[PDB]
RNA sequence: AUGCGCGCUAGGUCUCUGGGUCUCCUGGGGGCCGAAGCUAACGCGUUAAGCGCGCCGCCUGGGGAGUACGGCCGCAAGGC
RNA sequence: GGCUAAUCCCCCAUGUGGACCCGCCCCUUGGGGUGUGUCCAAAGGGCUUUGCCCGCUUCCGGAUGGGCCCGCGUCCCAUCAGCUAGUUGGUGGGGUAAUGGCCCACCAAGGCGACGACGGGUAGCCGGUCUGAGAGGAUGGCCGGCCACAGGGGCACUGAGACACGGGCCCCACUCCUACGGGAGGCAGCAGUUAGGAAUCUUCCGCAAUGGGCGCAAGCCUGACGGAGCGACGCCGCUUGGAGGAAGAAGCCCUUCGGGGUGUAAACUCCUGAACCCGGGACGAAACCCCCGACGAGGGGACUGACGGUACCGGGGUAAUAGCGCCGGCCAACUCCGUGCCAGCAGCCGCGGUAAUACGGAGGGCGCGAGCGUUACCCGGAUUCACUGGGCGUAAAGGGCGUGUAGGCGGCCUGGGGCGUCCCAUGUGAAAGACCACGGCUCAACCGUGGGGGAGCGUGGGAUACGCUCAGGCUAGACG
């Protein structure tokens, strides 16, 4: 079974990125498209659409990657350089509103899911509302 | 019965005083209801004693005691005075 | 009480002019010419590149030494400073030159630096009219340096007085020549500073 | 605020009395999950009203006896005998594990 | 270790033993020699080294190194224990407080003499 | 000398065994090379030692020693 | 055995009120009201005695202090796995201020335990402290709070309050008195003695200050206390001089025999003036008392020091203590000489068996400096118990394999609930400490005033993503 369904999005994600994929089916979810929301928003995704794929529903995310490179390796800067889950079932993580993180000094985010909705950080803390931290990313 | 005292809370030949509402059964530097004021001997500063009365009488009127001395700062600082 | 004894050597040691020795660690006799080279007899010999350590070590030596300070003051000062809000180098210098005997000397009330702690000691000095003995003392931006008119004849005292005349002082300050007394306007800065130190260096010393 | 707590009255056995059965979730102060506690609280019963697997809640009061300290309040829930069922066999378990 | 785990178990915080029963805890402690002896030092080195089996206010026994050049001791002497060992001689766990009790100060050490408990050397 | 479960991440080649429109494709199992990645190295590499999540077992310098004592089991041997 | 007083004891009286049984109302655990019925008060003393003060009695309330109860937190060993007879509940009862197996009789047969019961080990707990980047580890001496004990064990009495440290009864050990019958004790109060130990102070001053008991006061008490003494035990400040002064005296060290070194260091020149000696000389201290007004207020208004002739101010005045570790790498500082697997050093690596920067001195150097080394112990380093933050093919580490209990964990959609979660409000988070700010002692150490913070928990309000739950769908998992 899927244990966790959110980290094996961020999980489906970071493999087919370290690839260089154009694309992802990941299974779908109100909850995941929300989590993809933000990272559209935010500037990791190129954005993401729902499909049927044999009648059972998805979403591509599809990715962005930097330019190609120069020398040995030329292979594109990574956009997210790294994804991690954080409350996972089994230990999980809540955060006052003075508790909810900088995330390597700002350059990245961390979605958190709140009272309000689904969140980034500065979103919260200028919102004002503490929650369950799922993620972090730059 | 309760009480209002001097407590000692200056250090060695540099005394100051606090002058507070306490049980006089505890010791004189111990646990006490409230604080109402200080006290400076040597007087080495513009305000060597200050009382917030309004507390004072309050407490005056459920009927703690005070010292000599205490009761010397006090009308000094007028819980007393009627006029 | 502090380090009582050769100086010139210290001179020596770090290898370059702290001067405290006063006149004539300005008139060519301080030894640092002509015997630039450090004590003992390997002085001579070749030097050994220095641990990182050995560097940070001989740099903090360096700001102590000119100061006369004990260690125990001079860290308890450090701790201090970091503490206190805002860039600790900075922090620091300033806090020194704070020091009333040195601000004694900054004045040119004496030609040392040493000189002048034996001037707040015996209390030639007052500050704001209060006469001060304690060279330890801290002077905040405002206070008023005196030599103490009891002693303002002394012979010492005008001595240095009469070769001050016309000199700048240092613009943290201001003087009065005649006058003898002079005021301590602002805490000085690193730029504001002559110092042949680098703080950043000192720091680290005490990062460990 | 007298405490109230809620539980299931996992036996009745004893005259005038039943023992409820209180969970509490709690995050563990060291490696954070939730973890869940139990505890039985021996709790006065005056008429005989409560049975088992029912689900009540207890209110802080005058000690009855040595251990009981508690009053059932109210009926929240009739007849939830799994709870029971658990708590029965957690226990029936203890015939294993000895000598 | 899962959390799980690690709540149901949970992390083992480690002891350490004391290297020395000079015990009681105490930082030194005093006592009577028996036997004063010369021995013969483990693998790498070679000497002859000056230990005294001790009997201690502790009702403890042990042998104590005889730090310094010369030494006075005799078997029934009273004696004061430092602790510290010596790597190359076994069975030794303390060693000798001269200038204490019994052990005197080395005669004409100049030098190190905080330890060694010889006075200060006078002066013209 | 590789706990079980699930998702994910180039291929190639040999092969056992079902289904196909049977140059081949498509499930399921056994090997070998090898993307990315991992690894102290050797190696691992869709039959992970990769990327993840869940849960169990276990480790915490060598010798003393799988000894001693205690307990449990077993007719003994001797086991845990 | 006899005498006698009282604010000592007792009986009537009055009943503002109060207690109690029974009824009734409200309230809702034994709160409040109420109505009949029974029961319950008291002490006098001093004055300027016609009026006041000091008391006394019953009651309601206030306040401060506490008793009991509950949630939650609170070390190690599972080589401690079962524990339990007042033990678990029940009626009725005794006791108490008061609930309760707190105690008793009688009835039922329960109560607890792997979420660690029972057992063993250690331990006063906390504010806080130390350490750490933090999370965390360690600790609880002094100051504050709470507990417990007062030679060992038991028990009550008196009382508002104790099961009582300088109260009592009894058993026990020890010491002392003993006419051998029997008695007297109880420094874990301040000093002090003895022992034990590595080690831990004066048989001081004082009631002046603050506090406490009694007293109308005057006052008496106070080893609380406020001071002084002792010890570098710690922290902070301070001195052993300043400027001049050789192309650099002798001595001592090494030389390549040219000299390098100590080193401006000394000598000496000049100046200041630690110690010390005269003279003033405290604040800490205005109440209690005194008079006016009315013993209020208000107003005035006099006595009152241990510390101490100390602090401090003014005056004159002398160049006036330096020690300790280290110098092979870690680690800042190097050379001859002496020793030759010796004597020794040593925290780890490891030096010494002939030229030793490691041993033992000397010169020189570095580090600190009225200190500086050592030992013991705690944190640190140590991401080496890994929550932050580790691992398990060969390095230590996957159980021989399964079935499956407790337990952990849980796909997609919708809705109720709001337990977790989040936010706001407020209560609590004592003082000291910690952080910030000004301030007070010449500075600091120390102290004061003010500010701000804060996990956690109580309460009320709100949010509904995720987590939980209840209800209803689904089919991608699972089974058929
Ligand atoms: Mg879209
Ligand atoms: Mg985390
Ligand atoms: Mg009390
Ligand atoms: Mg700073
Ligand atoms: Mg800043
Ligand atoms: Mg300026
Ligand atoms: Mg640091
Ligand atoms: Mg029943
Ligand atoms: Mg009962
Ligand atoms: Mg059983
Ligand atoms: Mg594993
Ligand atoms: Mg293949
Ligand atoms: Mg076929
Ligand atoms: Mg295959
Ligand atoms: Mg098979
Ligand atoms: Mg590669
Ligand atoms: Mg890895
Ligand atoms: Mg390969
Ligand atoms: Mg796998
Ligand atoms: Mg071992
Ligand atoms: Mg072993
Ligand atoms: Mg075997
Ligand atoms: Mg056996
Ligand atoms: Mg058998
Ligand atoms: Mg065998
Ligand atoms: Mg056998
Ligand atoms: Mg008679
Ligand atoms: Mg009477
Ligand atoms: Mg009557
Ligand atoms: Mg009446
Ligand atoms: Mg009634
Ligand atoms: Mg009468
Ligand atoms: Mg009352
Ligand atoms: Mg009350
Ligand atoms: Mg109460
Ligand atoms: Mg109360
Ligand atoms: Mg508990
Ligand atoms: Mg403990
Ligand atoms: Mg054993
Ligand atoms: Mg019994
Ligand atoms: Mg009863
Ligand atoms: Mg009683
Ligand atoms: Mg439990
Ligand atoms: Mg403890
Ligand atoms: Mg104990
Ligand atoms: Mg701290
Ligand atoms: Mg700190
Ligand atoms: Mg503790
Ligand atoms: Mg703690
Ligand atoms: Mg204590
Ligand atoms: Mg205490
Ligand atoms: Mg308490
Ligand atoms: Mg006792
Ligand atoms: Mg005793
Ligand atoms: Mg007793
Ligand atoms: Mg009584
Ligand atoms: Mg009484
Ligand atoms: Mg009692
Ligand atoms: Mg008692
Ligand atoms: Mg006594
Ligand atoms: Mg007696
Ligand atoms: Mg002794
Ligand atoms: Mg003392
Ligand atoms: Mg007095
Ligand atoms: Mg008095
Ligand atoms: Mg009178
Ligand atoms: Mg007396
Ligand atoms: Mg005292
Ligand atoms: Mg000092
Ligand atoms: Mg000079
Ligand atoms: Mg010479
Ligand atoms: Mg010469
Ligand atoms: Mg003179
Ligand atoms: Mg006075
Ligand atoms: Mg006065
Ligand atoms: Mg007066
Ligand atoms: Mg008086
Ligand atoms: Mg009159
Ligand atoms: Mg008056
Ligand atoms: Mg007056
Ligand atoms: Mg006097
Ligand atoms: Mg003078
Ligand atoms: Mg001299
Ligand atoms: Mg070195
Ligand atoms: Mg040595
Ligand atoms: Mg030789
Ligand atoms: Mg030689
Ligand atoms: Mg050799
Ligand atoms: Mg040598
Ligand atoms: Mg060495
Ligand atoms: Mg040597
Ligand atoms: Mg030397
Ligand atoms: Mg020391
Ligand atoms: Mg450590
Ligand atoms: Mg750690
Ligand atoms: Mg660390
Ligand atoms: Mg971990
Ligand atoms: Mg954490
Ligand atoms: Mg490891
Ligand atoms: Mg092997
Ligand atoms: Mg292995
Ligand atoms: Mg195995
Ligand atoms: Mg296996
Ligand atoms: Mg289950
Ligand atoms: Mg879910
Ligand atoms: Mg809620
Ligand atoms: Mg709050
Ligand atoms: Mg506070
Ligand atoms: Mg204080
Ligand atoms: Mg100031
Ligand atoms: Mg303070
Ligand atoms: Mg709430
Ligand atoms: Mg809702
Ligand atoms: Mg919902
Ligand atoms: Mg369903
Ligand atoms: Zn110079």
């Amino acid at each position: 079974m899927l244990t966790d369904p959110i980290a094996d999005m961020l999980t489906r994600i970071r493999n087919a990125t370290r690839v260089y994929k154009e694309s992802t089916d990941v299974p779908a979810s109100r909850f995941k498209e929300e989590i993809l929301r933000i990272l559209a928003r935010e500037g990791f995704i190129k954005g993401y659409e729902r499909v049927d794929v044999d009648g059972k529903p998805y979403l591509r995310v599809y990715l962005k990657y930097g330019p190609r490179r120069q020398g040995p390796d030329p292979r594109p800067e990574q956009v997210i350089h790294h994804i991690r889950r954080i409350s996972k079932p089994g230990r999980r993580v809540y955060v006052g509103v003075k508790e909810i993180p900088r995330v390597r000094r700002g350059l990245g985010i961390a979605i958190l899911s709140t009272s309000k909705g689904v969140l980034t950080d500065r979103e919260a803390r200028k919102l004002g509302v503490g929650g369950e931290l799922i993620c972090e990313v730059w | 019965m309760v009480k209002i005292r001097l407590a000692r809370f200056g250090s060695k030949h540099n005394p100051h005083y606090r002058i507070v509402v306490t049980d006089a059964r505890r010791k004189r530097d111990g646990k006490y209801i409230e604080k109402i004021g200080y006290y400076d001997p040597r007087k080495t500063t513009p305000d060597w004693l200050k009382v917030d009365v309004e507390r004072a009488r309050y407490w005056l009127s459920v009927g703690a005691q005070p010292t000599d001395t205490a009761r010397r700062l006090l009308r000094q600082a007028g819980v007393f005075r009627q006029e | 009480g502090r380090y009582i004894g050769p100086v010139c050597r210290l001179c020596r040691r770090e290898g370059v002019k702290l001067y405290l020795k006063g006149e004539r660690c300005y008139s060519p006799k301080c030894a640092m010419e002509r015997r630039p080279y450090p004590p003992g007899q390997h002085g001579q010999k070749r030097a050994r590149r220095p641990s990182d350590y050995a560097v940070r070590l001989r740099e903090k030596q360096k700001l102590r030494r000119i100061y006369g300070i004990s260690e125990r003051q001079f860290r308890n000062l450090f701790e201090e400073a970091s503490k206190k809000k805002g860039v600790t180098g900075s922090v620091f210098l300033g806090l020194l030159e704070s020091r009333l005997d040195n601000v004694v000397y900054r004045l040119g009330f004496a030609v040392s630096r040493r000189q002048a702690r034996q001037l707040v000691r015996h209390g030639h000095i007052t500050v704001n009219g209060r006469r001060v003995d304690l060279p330890s003392y801290r002077v905040r931006p405002g206070d008023e340096i005196a030599v103490a008119e009891k002693s303002r004849n002394l012979e010492l005292i005008r001595q240095n007085l009469e070769a001050m005349k016309g000199r700048k002082v240092g613009p943290w300050l201001s003087l009065d020549v005649e006058g003898m007394k002079g005021k301590f306007l602002r805490l000085p800065d690193r730029e504001d500073l002559a110092l042949p130190v680098n703080e950043q260096l000192v720091i680290e010393f005490y990062s460990r | 605020p007298k405490k109230v707590l809620t539980g299931v009255v996992v036996s009745d056995k004893m005259q005038k009395t039943v023992t409820v059965l209180v969970e509490r979730q709690f995050p563990h102060p060291l490696y954070g999950k939730v973890i869940k506690r139990s505890k039985k609280y021996l709790a006065h019963d005056p008429e005989e009203k409560y049975k088992l697997g029912d689900v009540v809640e207890i209110i802080e009061s005058r000690p009855i006896s040595k251990r009981k300290r508690f009053r059932v309040l109210r009926l929240v829930e009739s007849g939830r005998m799994d709870l029971v069922e658990k708590y029965l066999i957690r226990r029936q378990n203890y015939e294993s594990l000895s000598k | 270790p899962t959390i799980n785990q690690l709540v149901r178990k949970g992390r083992e915080k480690v002891r350490k033993k004391s290297k020395v029963p000079a015990l009681k805890g105490a930082p030194f402690r005093r006592g009577v020699c028996t036997v004063v002896r010369t021995v013969t030092p483990k693998k790498p080195n070679s000497a002859l080294r000056k230990v005294a089996k001790v009997r201690l206010t502790s009702g403890y026994e042990v042998t104590a190194y005889i730090p310094g050049e010369g030494h006075n001791l005799q078997e029934h002497s009273v004696v004061l224990i430092r602790g510290g060992r010596v790597k190359d001689l076994l069975g030794v766990r303390y060693h000798i407080v001269r200038g204490v009790y019994d052990a005197a100060g080395v005669k004409d050490r100049k030098k190190s003499r905080s330890k060694y408990g010889t006075k200060k050397p006078k002066e013209a």
